[PDB]
């Protein structure tokens, strides 16, 4: 009952790097999923929203999907400053709560 | 995904869904009816303008005999020229506002046959009464 | 069978015509022209609901919010100005001259006009001077007279009352309902696929101005374009921009403002003299910031008009009352000389970045002080502005632009307020009041019951 | 604008009661999609999803810590509280207070589902020891 | 003589007729009823106007326990002091009009009675509910 | 000492006395409900008032089901909360001033039971009437 | 004043349909009392009677000729248009369409008769032949 | 010279309208009563034990 990801997904820059979360009928099939970007320290910040929108001011870059009980985030044109943990969050009703993933890490 | 019982909706809520689904939510609206300077001037016109809407509608419906209730039935048949679509597809098919645009022409109509239809109930049901 | 049933607070809508009435927050003898006290508070926080699986068209060209509010203004500016003192008898000879005090060369803009003046005794006149800008003086046959003593008579603004933009709402009775819309890139008319409902407006702040949209909102996605018919030239366009512009605008002078008794009951104020240089109004606009906002709406103009050469210039002349940018700065009447703004022009092939443009470089305006003024483009009332002690200084930003067009390459495109109206038009384009219509009859297998 | 602030003391002892509150402006949580959750992360690691309150009145906790957190709001004050009780050394973490957009569509029944938690807060830092 | 259904009757129409016939051309009446320059004001006037006398008579119904029915009966009994006419001269023999000119100095002690008959049918049907 | 009716007692009366026995006296109040110059302006919008405060409480009548009644019962169940005290002290020693002071804080939430239990009542009685 | 003008063609084919069209203005027909009637006379004979179209949207018809009429009423263009099929050679004549004046009463239920039809039109004539 | 010349424009009663103090009720619109106190030993402020509607 919680979403498993490849955790330290880390690659070279100047490409498209794609990262997915899976998760199950009850958290990913029947409601929606956000990610989110965090560099320790710091509250993190939205990325998608609605599993195929995002919100003013994140670069064009950035973009996922969802098909059936597993999700995608696909980011292109990789830069220095395009590091942080990333997670993927979605409401369940098997608990009736927001449960997180487990973060992952992303090094040039 | 957590429900919503439909009474915590917004005003005109639910207008582009199914007129069935749609007819969960007839409280909410009901609520918000009702609710010496030159914007006094315009203040007061806007009170009076207020009233004068409400009042319309529920002149109409005491004389239907739906005087207090919310969803009433009448014994009046529904005509197939004024509709042709099945039950299955009307209220699980379309909206509020589609459906009204649809028989907007047959208003005046049906309006005349509540009032006529209506009136006879009352008649025949003072008949039967004064056999006592 | 089927039979006919009756129901009541359906979610049904009629595009329909309704007055208006205000509503502003508490502000707090102070007196505002707008008479924001009297109005209804609003609200701490409105309901709003956004709806879903809905497409409602929009059309702001025929909307009569406009219409009704502008009503509403000249309404209310003579609500407030029928108890002033009316300025009849200074129709008087005015003998001016030039200034003498100790750029300073350019002193052709203001004029030491002394005439006799009725005291608080009808009988006795006794001689008074006072400084009259040249705009509102017309010589004779060596003596000047006031532009308006020809014309109509003409009052007076009481100073006891402040007529800055106080934001306000506009807000329908019960069984009415405004429809705002959300698409980011929406232009004046089409479907909108995101409408939301709403009790009434947000702040909407009424400012006075010709060719730029001061101290308004933003666009949030990109540049929005609007016109009833862009391949009309006499249209007037308005420009709303996602980024905005800094203006700063002054009147550098201490200013004595004194009192002049014209009559019994009757004093008017005027300017006393001047402490110190004579130094013109301007003002201060960056080179990038407007350089890069033309570049930014000439890309724009181009998907509207394909492989055409977009150039800005000035307006063309006449009145001077629609040729400059006129707007307000804490109750003087500005009137600035835009024709080094509309200097350039955008060309769809070529090379714009903007760290070739140097920093730091700001667009000085020259700017002219008319304290008597005709409103509404109606030769039919006055206002004239009293002087104000001290130096002001007005900062704000600029919003929008309204541009008209004017055979074959180059196309122009000039600033003008060919009408006032399109000044509200840029804020209510997403705003629509309608009328609900509760009442919905649908067959139903249900019979009314008939008891025997 | 929403800005979200919350407040509580950094050195908290164990098997006491302590108090959260996260501070709120711009908005009502009366109104139709209003609601504030409360993150956890310890450092160095994943967040962890305390509980969440609509503006329905209706409170939603996390299975494992269902009878140690109870959360209430402040139409008044404008602000919500979360008390917790019974810590452990493991407590040890940054408490984030968010508010959250959501959409709403029918299905059976009207339902509510959160395409995501948009508004955030600075942070609180809670400490477990002596 | 082709025949008129009633329901095409113009307003205040059968006023001449006798009160059992008019009795049937209720519902025509019933629709009518709610239908800053110097004009501005007296039509502001006559809106004001014309919901003030619809309320009122409302007003009365509503505790008569008439709130929406056209024709209703009651339980009290009528009085031979207040009419001492048989039934059939009194719907077949003379208007509406003549009949409450007749009756119209007794009409506050009728109005008094149904207020009180009416409250005293709530306060008995209330015991009767509470023996479950 | 002689009786009063109850019907003769003036606007306000029975204020000071115990719930149970104004309960008696409903009527009286219900009667006085709706009773170009300076004057003209402040009496116009004198009646408007009126008018505005009347439609207020027929509304939420309206909705509640007690569209005409003056004493009805509803199927919500009270809650010790509200109020904790017994019957016998209710209806009989205090007066309905301080009854309303107790509760006026669970207002809120009965005005919205009462909504949410009447429009219930309405969707399942229709399910009723469609086996025919 | 109440103007009632007629139009159609003369010359008219046996075995097809022809239609006739009666303008009317200064009243409606939707108003109480309202009524149009269809005369006719062949030459130098007595006038016959068509039909007749009141304001209750009731049609009556003759006997004789039930099948082959069909009488209809326009409230947006303001006239009656009145159909006829299968003409003989005997069809050959002037066609009147007139207003009615009438009153009502009651007689164990409200009826309507006619006083007299009050305004006739100026007549259109019809021709059957080739 | 008057004292009001230099303050403001003064006005001038027209003898036809006479200003003589007649008595008049205020009264309040139906739904509101006006309530009155009795007390013949009752202050500015207190409570009052026999009001009369
Ligand atoms: C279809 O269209 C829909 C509407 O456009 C759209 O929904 C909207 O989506 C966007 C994007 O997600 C949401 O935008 C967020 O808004 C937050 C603020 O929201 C609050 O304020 C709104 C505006 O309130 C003013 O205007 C109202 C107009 O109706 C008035 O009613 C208000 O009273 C108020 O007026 C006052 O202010 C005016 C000027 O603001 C002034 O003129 C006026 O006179 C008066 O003074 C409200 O609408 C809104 O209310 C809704 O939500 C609350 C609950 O939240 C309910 O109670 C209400 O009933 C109603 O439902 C709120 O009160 C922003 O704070 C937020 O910004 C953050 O996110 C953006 C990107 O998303 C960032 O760029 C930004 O920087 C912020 O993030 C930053 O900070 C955080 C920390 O906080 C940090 O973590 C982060 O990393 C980053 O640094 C965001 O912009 C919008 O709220 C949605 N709803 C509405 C109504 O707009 C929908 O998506 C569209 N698509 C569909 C349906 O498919
Ligand atoms: C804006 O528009 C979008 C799309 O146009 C809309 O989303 C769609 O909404 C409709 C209606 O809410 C959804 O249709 C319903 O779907 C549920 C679940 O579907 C899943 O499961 C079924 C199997 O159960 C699968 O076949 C399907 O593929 C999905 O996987 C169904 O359960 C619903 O059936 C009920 O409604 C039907 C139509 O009214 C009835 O014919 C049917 O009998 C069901 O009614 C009965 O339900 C109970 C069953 O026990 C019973 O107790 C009841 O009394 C009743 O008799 C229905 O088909 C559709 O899936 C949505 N599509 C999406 C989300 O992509 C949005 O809702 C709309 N916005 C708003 C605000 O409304
Ligand atoms: C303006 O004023 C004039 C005159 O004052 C008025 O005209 C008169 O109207 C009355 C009522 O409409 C007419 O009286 C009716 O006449 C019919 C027919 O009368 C002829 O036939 C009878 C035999 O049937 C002859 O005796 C008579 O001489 C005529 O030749 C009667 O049939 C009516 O009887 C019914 O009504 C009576 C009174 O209400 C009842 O006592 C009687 O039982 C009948 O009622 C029953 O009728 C049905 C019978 O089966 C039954 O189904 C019903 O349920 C009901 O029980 C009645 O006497 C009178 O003739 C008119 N006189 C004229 C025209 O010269 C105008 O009508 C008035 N204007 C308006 C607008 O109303
Ligand atoms: C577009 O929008 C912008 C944004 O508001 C406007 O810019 C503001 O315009 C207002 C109105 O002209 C300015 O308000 C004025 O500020 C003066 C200075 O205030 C500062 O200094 C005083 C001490 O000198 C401090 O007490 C004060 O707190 C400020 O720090 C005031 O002196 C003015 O006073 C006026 O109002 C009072 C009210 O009681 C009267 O008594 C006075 O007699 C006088 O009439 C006035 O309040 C404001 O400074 C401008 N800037 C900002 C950042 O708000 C643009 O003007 C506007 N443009 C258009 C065309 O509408
Ligand atoms: C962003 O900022 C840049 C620069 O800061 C602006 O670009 C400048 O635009 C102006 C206006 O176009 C340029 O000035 C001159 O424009 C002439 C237009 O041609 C017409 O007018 C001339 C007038 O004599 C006629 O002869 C001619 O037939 C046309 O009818 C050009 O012809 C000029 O070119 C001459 O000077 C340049 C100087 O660099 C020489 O290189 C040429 O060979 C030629 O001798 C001249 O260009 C000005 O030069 C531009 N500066 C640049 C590009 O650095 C942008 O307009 C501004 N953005 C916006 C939106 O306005
Ligand atoms: C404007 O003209 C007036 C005269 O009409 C000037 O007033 C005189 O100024 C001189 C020098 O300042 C004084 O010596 C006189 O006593 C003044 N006489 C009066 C009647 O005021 C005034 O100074 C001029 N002001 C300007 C700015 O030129
Ligand atoms: C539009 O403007 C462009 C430049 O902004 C013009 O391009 C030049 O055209 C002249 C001929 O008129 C050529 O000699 C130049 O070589 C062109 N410039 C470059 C960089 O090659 C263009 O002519 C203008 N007119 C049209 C119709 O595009
Ligand atoms: C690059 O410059 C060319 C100029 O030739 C632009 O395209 C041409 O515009 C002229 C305008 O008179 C047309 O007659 C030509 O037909 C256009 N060329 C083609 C191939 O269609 C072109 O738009 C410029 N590039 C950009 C991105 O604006
Ligand atoms: C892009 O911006 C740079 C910023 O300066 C421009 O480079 C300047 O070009 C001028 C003229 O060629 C030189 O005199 C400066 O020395 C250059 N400065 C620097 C820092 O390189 C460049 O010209 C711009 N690109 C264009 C106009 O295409
Ligand atoms: C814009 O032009 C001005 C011209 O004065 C530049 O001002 C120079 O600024 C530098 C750095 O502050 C000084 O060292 C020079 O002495 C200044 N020039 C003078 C005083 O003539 C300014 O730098 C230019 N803008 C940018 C961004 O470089
Ligand atoms: C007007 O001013 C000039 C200034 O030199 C002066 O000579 C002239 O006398 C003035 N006019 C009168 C009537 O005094
Ligand atoms: C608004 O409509 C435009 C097209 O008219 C569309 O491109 C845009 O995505 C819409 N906005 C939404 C869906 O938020
Ligand atoms: C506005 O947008 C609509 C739809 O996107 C489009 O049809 C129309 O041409 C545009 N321009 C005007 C002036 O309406
Ligand atoms: C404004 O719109 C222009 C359109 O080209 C775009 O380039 C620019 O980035 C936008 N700026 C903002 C702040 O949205
Ligand atoms: C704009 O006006 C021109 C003038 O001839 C016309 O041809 C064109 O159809 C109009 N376009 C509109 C109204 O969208
Ligand atoms: C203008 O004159 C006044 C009065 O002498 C003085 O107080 C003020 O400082 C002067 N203005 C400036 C900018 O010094
Ligand atoms: C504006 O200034 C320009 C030069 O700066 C001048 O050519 C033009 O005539 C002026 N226009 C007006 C109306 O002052
Ligand atoms: C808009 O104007 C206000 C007040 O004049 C100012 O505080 C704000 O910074 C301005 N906006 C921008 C983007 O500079
Ligand atoms: C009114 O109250 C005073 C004390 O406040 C009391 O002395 C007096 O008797 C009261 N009047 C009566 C009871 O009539």
């Amino acid at each position: 009952s919680v979403l498993t990801q490849p955790p330290s997904a880390s690659e070279a820059a100047r490409k498209t790097v794609t990262i997915s979360c899976s998760g199950s009928r009850s958290n990913i099939g029947s409601n929606s999923v956000s990610w989110y970007k965090q560099v320790p320290g710091t509250a993190p910040k939205l990325l998608i929203k609605y599993n195929d929108q995002r919100p003013s001011g994140v670069s064009d870059r950035f973009s996922g999907s969802k098909s059936g009980t597993s999700a995608s985030l696909a980011i292109s044109g990789l830069q220095t400053e395009d590091e942080a943990d990333y997670y993927c969050a979605t409401w369940d009703d098997s608990l009736n709560g927001y449960i997180f993933g487990v973060g992952t890490r992303l090094i040039v | 995904a957590v429900g919503i019982g439909a009474v915590f909706l917004g005003f005109l809520g639910a207008a582009g869904s199914t007129m069935g689904a749609a007819s969960n939510t007839l409280t909410v609206q009901a609520r918000q009816l009702l609710s010496l300077g030159v914007w006094g001037f315009k203040q007061l016109q806007a009170r009076v303008l207020a009233i004068e809407r409400y009042l319309e509608v529920q002149q109409l419906l005491g004389i239907w005999g739906c005087s207090g209730k919310l969803i009433c039935c009448t014994n009046v048949p529904w005509n197939s020229t004024w509709s042709n679509r099945t039950q299955e597809d009307i209220w699980n098919n379309m909206t509020w506002m589609e459906w009204e645009r649809e028989i907007g022409n047959y208003t005046h109509t049906i309006y005349s046959l509540l009032e006529e239809s209506q009136f006879q109930q009352e008649i025949n049901e003072k008949d039967l009464l004064a056999l006592d | 069978n089927l039979w006919v049933t009756v129901y009541y607070g359906v979610p049904v809508w009629k595009e329909a015509k309704t007055t208006l009435f205000c509503a502003s927050d508490a502000k707090a003898e102070v007196h505002n022209v707008w008479a924001t006290h009297a109005c209804v508070p609003t609200d701490p926080n409105p309901q709003e609901m956004v709806l879903e699986n809905v497409t409602e068209n929009f059309n702001m060209w025929k909307n009569d919010m406009v219409d009704q509010m502008h009503e509403d203004v000249i309404s209310l500016w003579d609500q407030s100005l029928k108890p002033c003192v009316k300025l009849t008898p200074l129709c008087v000879t005015l003998n001016c001259t030039n200034t003498t005090v100790s750029s300073n060369a350019n002193f052709e803009e203001m004029k030491n006009c002394s005439f006799n003046a009725t005291t608080e005794i009808k009988d006795k006149k006794k001689n008074e001077y006072a400084l009259f800008y040249k705009l509102d003086i017309v010589p004779l046959n060596g003596k000047y007279r006031l532009i308006n003593c020809n014309t109509s008579a003409c009052t007076q603004i009481c100073p006891k009352v402040t007529f800055e933009p106080i934001p306000i709402h506009y807000c329908a009775p019960a069984g009415y309902a405004i429809l705002k819309c959300n698409n980011k890139t929406f232009n004046g008319t089409g479907p909108c696929n995101n409408v939301s409902t709403v009790q009434c407006t947000h702040g909407i702040k009424p400012v006075v101005s010709t060719q730029l949209l001061l101290n308004g909102s933003l666009a949030e996605k990109e540049i929005i374009i609007r016109s009833e018919n862009l391949t009309n030239n006499a249209k007037t366009i308005i420009v709303h921009l996602n980024e905005s512009v800094g203006i700063v605008c002054t009147r550098p002078s201490n200013m004595t403002r004194k009192s002049i008794r014209i009559g019994p009951g009757q004093t008017f104020y005027a300017l006393g003299d001047i402490i110190g240089d004579i130094r013109q109004p301007h003002c201060n606009i960056s080179k990038q910031n407007w350089n890069r906002t033309l570049q930014q709406v000439g890309r724009k103009l181009a998907e509207h008009f394909p492989n055409r050469n977009i150039t800005f210039n000035h307006s063309s002349g006449g009145d001077l009352e629609i040729t400059t940018h006129s707007f307000n700065c804490r109750g003087e009447f500005f009137y600035c000389n835009t024709s080094g703004l509309f200097n350039g022009t955008y060309h769809p092939n070529g090379t714009y970045n903007e760290t070739a443009v140097n920093s730091s470089d700001t667009i000085t305006l020259q700017c002219r002080i008319k304290q008597i003024i005709n409103m509404w483009q109606e030769v039919g009332r006055c206002m004239y502005a009293p002087p104000i002690a001290g130096n002001i200084t007005c900062n704000s930003n600029i919003t929008g632009l309204l541009l008209t067009r004017d055979q074959t390459g180059e196309e122009i495109f000039r600033p003008g307020g060919g009408d006032m109206r399109d000044n509200w038009r840029s804020e209510l384009y997403k705003y629509k009041v309608v009328e609900i219509k509760p009442l919905g009859i649908a067959p139903t297998k249900c019979k009314r019951r008939v008891v025997e | 604008q929403v800005t979200l602030k919350e407040s509580g003391p950094a050195l908290v002892k164990p098997t006491q009661t302590l108090t959260l509150t996260c501070t709120f402006s711009g908005f009502s949580m009366s109104n139709f999609g209003s609601g504030i959750y409360w993150i956890r992360q310890p450092p160095g690691k994943a967040l962890e999803w305390l509980a969440g309150i609509y503006w329905t009145d209706s409170k939603y906790y996390n299975l494992s810590l269902k009878t140690r957190l109870t959360i209430s709001k402040d139409t008044s004050k404008s602000q919500v509280i979360l008390i917790m009780t019974n810590m452990d050394p493991v407590d040890t973490a940054t408490y984030y207070c968010a508010d959250i957009r959501g959409r709403y569509y029918y299905s059976n029944g009207f339902l509510f589902d959160v395409v995501g938690v948009e508004s955030w807060g600075q942070g609180v830092v809670v400490t477990v020891s002596s």
